[PDB]
Parts: structure tokens; C-alpha cells; sequence
């Protein structure tokens, strides 16, 4: 079976969890799977009620790996308060810059992936499962699409799963170029089969998702843990990192590192280690200037001593890490992330429509020496006015960044005022 | 306008795929494009009628999704990342490479309709920056030698 050439994105863990096999750059399939014990904790929660296995999830602290950190345990404890049927999306459309982490367990240990969709959809009584995957994925469509199979005919989807009366079939979509549809409620809009436009928030999707049925939605990475979970008990899985926010978490670095990749490590780690201890620090070892947590944050040099955890004062996020150093000009790259956002509004908010329109376009004058007086004024204010009326994550974002750096590289910018 | 009946009977195993018919949209696009190097909008009607939506909902689907092109026709689109780690990293020196192999820009096509340039967003391979895909396969640019090489597998 051949599939598209893929990088051979470099990958390293301390845990050997997540990356037990995916840190090797190759597919993984349901043999050497099942050769580690794959699948057993399946079998092990085809043996437990629903109700135990949210419980487990629960009380393991597991926190939502797609970026805003909504303890998992609870969003399922709230789909299945709502009758029935109810739906379980596994969210692979992975397009935040600087993001490679959920790629690396669907093409090398999609059984890990399918394991957890398995045992998820089992604890909210969800009988259909989607994995929605970006157009941008080929190989990985292609790699989820024989893995469902090699699981269907080992007996681990379809009807009456290992005799436990429980059925599921898992589909996999593909996106079609929209970072947009990586937003929850535009996804399941996309599944619908109509344009990735996000809906206003409450309901969320636990209550009235999919066809306006109960379906939770998850991120790939954090589908993942749940396995691990099953497999090592909540009080093992919770003695990894702190244990208030525990477990494995995977680290996609890239920029001026000498080891760009995903690093496996526990959430108590520094960005300083990561970027130093574990990336083996920058190229031609410049000063750090900055790191761009995808396009949502802009940490400063003198804020890499804080923990990569979802605590209030932690990295958070999708932990996303692109490191810039000394040579690196803010306002180029600020430039590189009001372009990502003008490409990316899905335009039903006119402050976002416009908004990040303007905010690239003013940038781009500003960056190029030819912004007037009332150029520079205009773009102070659109940068703090896309967020107004905006339902959805993308508008109440798309000026943050920006203005983090307008706030800690105020030298850098002054420069460009007087060009 | 009709479907060939090779490609019919593929958009008809995605309809089939789903629950229902119009979940299958993206991926009869997606086929449609692969078939013909672009999105015939001649095809939209046909394929409407197929999933049982009306025309404006299909063109709106096709507006809406970045990947899916109604002008140009090309056997092999590369998409090179425009966004900020490639930026960084040495998305230029890939655009130049292209420029002195091809001599095209991004957006534009090669007289013969073989290639076309399409500047994207991140790609989600940023640790291999500057990338680029050759249709369904990913690379990272190396230097103008290797992706001459790389180039010279699509006949
Ligand atoms: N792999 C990637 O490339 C990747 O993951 C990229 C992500 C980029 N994003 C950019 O915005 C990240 O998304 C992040 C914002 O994403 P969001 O869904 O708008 O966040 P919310 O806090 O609304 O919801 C988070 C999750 O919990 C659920 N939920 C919240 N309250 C609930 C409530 N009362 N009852 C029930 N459910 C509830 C909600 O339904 C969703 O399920 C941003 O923090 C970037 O970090
Ligand atoms: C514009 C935008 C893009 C997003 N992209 C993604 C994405 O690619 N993958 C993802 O899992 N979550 C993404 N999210 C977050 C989802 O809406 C949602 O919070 C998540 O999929 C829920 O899963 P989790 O609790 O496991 O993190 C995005 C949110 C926004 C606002
Ligand atoms: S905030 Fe922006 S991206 Fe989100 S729904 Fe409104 S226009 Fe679309
Ligand atoms: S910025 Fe180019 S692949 Fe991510």
C-alpha cells in the first residue's frame, strides 16, 4: 500500500506514550499495534459502564489538546445529560501555523487514534463517528481510511463490537482549504455538507451539534490519551506531570531551533527547556527574541520561565512554539500573521470581515514605508476593533498577537513610525 | 454537460459513503478537480443534481473552500506555504528555485498547462520549512538542485 510523500517530521518523548511508536516516521499497522497491547484497553472498556469511563476521563484531569484546554470528562458528562442519538467527531483539521502535532499520531499510529474514537464514542453512546481531516492531509486521509479497515475486519468497529452490543462506524471527511473549519461549529457546518460559517455560541456542540443532536467534539491529540487512560488507570496517568494538569502533552516546535520537531513532554516543563533542553536550542546560537505560540500569542525573552501547562500564568494553547531570534524583524513577521488572518475570516461578522482586511492591508503600507499619518492611526484602531460582534474564536484573536507585540517590541515598531 | 462514467461512479461511491448524500460534497470536488485539473463550472448542475442540493449551494461551496479552482487547469498544482515559519525559514529561495526551473510566479500556470503555482497557508509541516506539495505530496525545499530532481518525477 503506497501512500504521498510526507516529511519526515523529527520526533522525541520523555514519556513514551503518545510517541511510543509515532516517534518512528513510518505507519504503524494493526499487527505491530496489537503486538504492544493495542486494543486491550478497548476490551477492557467494553467490560466497563459509559458512566465509569467518563469517570476515569474525568478524574484523570485530561484537558482539551486543540488549544483552549475544556476539561474533557466534563464535556462528555454534559453530551450525555441530552437524549440520544448522539455523535462523536474526532477534530483532525490541524491548520494553526506552526502546528504539527496531530499529523504525526495519524500518519504513524492511526490504531492509537481509532483506539480512542472507539472508546470515546462507547462513554456518550455515540453509534457514528467523523473524523474530519484537512484537504491538506492526503497521506493521512488515505492512512485513517485502510486503518478503520484493518480495524473493521479484526472486529473492532461495525456491529456488536466483541460481543458487547455496541455498534460504531467511523467516517472520515476532508476539508477543502478553510483554517475556519477547524473551529467546532464551522466543522460540523462543513460535515453538513454547506461552507465552514461558525454559529453562535451557546448551544454548544454537546447540546445541539451535528444535525442538532448532542455530539462532542474532540482534538485528535487529546482522543489519544484516552487509551492510555483506560489502559493505565486515572491515578497512573495522573502521577505524569502535575496533577492538576497531567498527562503527556506534544510540543510542535519550529523556527530558529536547531532540532525542530514534536517533542512528548510532561506539562511542569518550561518554554526555556523546550526551546533549550529538548530543541537543542537556536541556530548559530542567537537570543531568542520572541516565540509566536501559533498566530494566537507573542511571549518576549523574559517570559520563557513559565510552565507549558493550562494553569492562568502557563504557555497554554495548542503548545504551539516558533521561536525568533535576535535577527528576526517583529513587524516582517507580525505582517506574516495579519496576512494568515485576512486569508482565514469566514466573513459574517463585518468587524472581522473588514477588520482583518484592513488590519493586513494598513501592515503591509506600514511595513513597505508608505503609510500616511491617518494609515498608522487607522490601523491602531481596526487592530482593536475586529473582535466587536464577532461569534467566533478567529474575530476575538485576530488582533492579539499584533498588539502583544506593539506592547513588548515598542522600539522595533517606533523604527518603522519614523521610516 | 455529463460525468465520463469512470469519474460518475466514483462521485457516486462518496454520495453512497455517508449517511446522506450532501455530506459528500467536498469530496466529489475534491474528485472532480483530481479528474479534470481544476472544477469545471459546467460541472456544478450535474453534480447538484447528484447530491440533491440546489446549484447557488454548490457554488457557494466552491467559493467558499480554497483548494478548488473554477479558472485555472493544471496537471500538477504546487502549493508552496506562504505563511509565517516558511516566511522565516526560506519561502523566497523556494519561489526563486521555482522561478528558475519553470519561470512562473505564484498564481500563474506554464504555457503547456502542466504546472501552476498556488501560494497556501500553513501546511502543518513548519519543523521541515520552506514546504511545498506537488498535487497529494509534501516536500521540504532543500535547494534549486534537489527540487529539480524532485520536478523531474512528474512527467
Ligand atoms: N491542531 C491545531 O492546529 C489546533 O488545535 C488549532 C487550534 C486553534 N485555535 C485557534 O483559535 C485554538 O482554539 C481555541 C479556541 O477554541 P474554541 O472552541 O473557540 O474554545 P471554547 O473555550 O469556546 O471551547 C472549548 C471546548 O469546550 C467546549 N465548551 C466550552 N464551554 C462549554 C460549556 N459551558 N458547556 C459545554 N461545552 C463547553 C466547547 O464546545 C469546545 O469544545 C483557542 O484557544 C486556540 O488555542
Ligand atoms: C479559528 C479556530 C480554529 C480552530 N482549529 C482547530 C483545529 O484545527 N483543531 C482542533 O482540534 N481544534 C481547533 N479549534 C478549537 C475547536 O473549536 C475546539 O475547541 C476543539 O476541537 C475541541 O477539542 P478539545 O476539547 O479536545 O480541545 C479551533 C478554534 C478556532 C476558534
Ligand atoms: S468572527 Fe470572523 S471567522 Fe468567526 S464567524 Fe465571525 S467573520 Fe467568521
Ligand atoms: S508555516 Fe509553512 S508549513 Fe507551517
Amino acid at each position: 500500500r503506497s501512500y504521498p510523500a510526507i516529511p519526515r517530521i523529527y520526533a522525541e518523548t520523555t514519556l513514551n506514550m503518545l510517541l511510543k511508536r509515532a516517534k518512528k516516521p513510518r505507519v504503524h499497522s494493526i499487527d505491530e499495534y496489537l503486538k504492544d497491547g493495542g486494543y486491550q484497553a478497548l476490551e477492557k472498556a467494553l467490560n466497563m459502564s459509559p458512566e465509569e469511563i467518563i469517570d476515569w476521563v474525568d478524574k484523570s484531569t485530561l484537558r482539551g489538546r486543540g488549544g483552549a484546554g475544556f476539561p474533557t470528562g466534563k464535556k462528555w458528562k454534559f453530551a450525555v445529560q441530552n437524549p440520544g442519538p448522539r455523535y462523536f467527531i474526532c477534530n483532525a483539521d490541524e491548520s494553526e501555523p506552526g502546528t504539527f502535532k496531530d499529523r504525526i499520531i495519524i500518519e504513524r499510529d492511526p490504531h492509537l487514534l481509532i483506539e480512542g474514537i472507539i472508546i470515546s464514542s462507547y462513554a456518550i453512546g455515540a453509534n457514528e463517528a467523523y473524523i474530519y481531516i484537512r484537504g491538506e492531509y492526503p497521506a493521512g486521509y488515505y492512512i485513517l481510511r485502510d486503518a478503520i479497515e484493518e480495524a473493521k475486519k479484526k472486529g473492532f468497529l461495525g456491529k456488536n463490537i466483541l460481543g458487547s452490543g455496541f455498534d460504531l462506524e467511523i467516517y472520515v471527511a476532508r476539508g477543502a482549504g478553510a483554517y475556519i473549519c477547524g473551529e467546532e461549529t464551522a466543522l460540523i457546518e462543513s460535515l453538513e455538507g454547506k461552507r465552514g460559517h461558525p454559529r453562535l455560541k451557546p448551544p454548544y456542540p454537546v447540546q445541539k451539534g451535528l444535525w442538532g443532536k448532542p455530539t462532542v467534539v474532540n482534538n485528535v491529540e487529546t482522543i489519544a490519551n484516552v487509551p492510555f487512560i483506560i489502559s493505565m488507570g486515572w491515578e497512573e496517568y495522573r502521577y505524569i506531570g502535575p496533577s492538576d494538569y497531567a498527562g503527556p502533552k506534544l510540543f510542535p516546535v519550529s523556527g530558529k531551533v536547531k532540532k525542530p520537531g514534536v517533542y512528548e513532554l510532561p506539562m511542569n516543563t518550561t518554554l526555556r527547556e523546550v526551546i533549550f533542553k529538548y530543541a537543542g536550542g537556536t541556530l548559530g546560537n542567537k537570543k531568542v527574541k520572541a516565540v509566536f505560540s501559533g498566530a494566537l500569542d507573542c511571549f518576549s525573552s523574559e517570559e520563557l520561565d513559565i510552565p507549558m501547562d493550562y494553569s492562568p500564568l502557563g504557555f497554554g494553547g495548542t503548545g504551539t512554539v516558533i521561536v525568533l531570534t535576535e535577527e528576526d524583524d517583529i513587524v516582517e513577521a507580525a505582517l506574516k500573521i495579519a496576512e494568515f488572518y485576512e486569508h482565514e475570516t469566514c466573513g459574517q461578522c463585518t468587524p472581522c470581515r473588514v477588520g482583518c482586511y484592513e488590519q493586513a492591508n494598513l501592515l503591509e503600507k506600514i511595513y513597505k514605508g508608505e503609510a500616511t499619518e491617518q494609515d498608522w492611526e487607522g490601523f491602531d484602531f481596526v487592530n482593536r476593533n475586529i473582535q466587536p460582534t464577532s461569534i467566533c474564536g478567529l474575530g476575538a484573536v485576530a488582533g492579539r498577537l499584533i498588539r502583544q507585540t506593539l506592547e513588548k517590541f515598542p522600539e522595533e515598531w517606533e523604527k518603522y513610525r519614523k521610516k | 454537460f455529463e460525468f465520463p462514467e469512470e469519474l460518475k461512479t466514483k462521485l457516486q461511491e462518496h454520495i453512497n459513503y455517508f449517511p446522506k448524500k450532501r455530506q459528500a460534497i467536498l469530496l466529489c470536488l475534491h474528485e472532480i478537480q483530481n479528474y479534470y485539473g481544476y472544477i469545471p463550472p459546467e460541472s456544478l448542475k450535474p453534480l447538484a443534481d447528484m447530491l440533491e442540493l440546489p446549484l447557488n449551494h454548490v457554488e457557494g461551496v466552491v467559493a467558499f473552500y480554497d483548494m478548488f479552482d473554477r479558472e485555472d487547469k493544471a496537471k500538477y498544482r504546487i502549493r508552496v506555504c506562504v505563511s509565517i515559519v516558511c516566511h522565516l525559514m526560506g519561502t523566497n529561495k523556494l519561489l526563486k528555485a521555482l522561478e528558475n526551473i519553470l519561470g512562473i510566479k505564484p498564481g500563474e500556470v506554464t504555457p503547456d498547462g502542466k504546472f501552476k503555482i498556488v501560494p497556501v497557508q500553513c501546511l502543518g509541516a513548519c519543523s521541515e520549512a520552506p514546504v511545498f506539495m506537488v498535487n497529494d505530496d509534501e516536500y521540504k525545499f532543500e535547494s534549486e538542485v534537489q527540487l529539480n530532481e524532485i520536478l523531474s518525477r512528474y512527467t
